[PDB]
């Protein structure tokens, strides 16, 4: 077995897609800027999610959560 | 023979984040 990596970003993007929140969109972007891994079009921008490192693909989870102070 | 290997791949306009395409 080892789709389960791949089986979380599946999971994690797909239950993005459905969010309405454009604010934490334009923070996760960064976050791929920061991985300085991505593909930015000269008319558009793209990136692979099962490209990303640990550290983002860690980040998105707690964007998702952002369980913080409670 | 027939197995599965898809790119799982996101397109966001930066015409979106940004907000800055071909202006007006």
């Amino acid at each position: 077995m080892d789709k389960a990596y791949l089986d979380e970003l599946v999971e994690l993007h797909r239950r993005l897609m459905t969010l309405r929140e454009r604010h934490i969109l334009q923070q996760i972007v960064n976050l791929i800027e920061e991985t300085g891994h991505f593909h930015i079009t000269n008319t558009t921008f793209d990136f692979d999610l099962c490209s990303l490192d640990k550290t983002t693909v860690r980040k998105l989870q707690s964007y998702l959560e952002t369980s913080g102070t409670s | 023979t027939q197995g599965g290997r898809p790119s799982l791949i996101a397109r966001i306009p930066v015409a979106r984040i940004l907000g800055d395409p071909e202006e007006e």
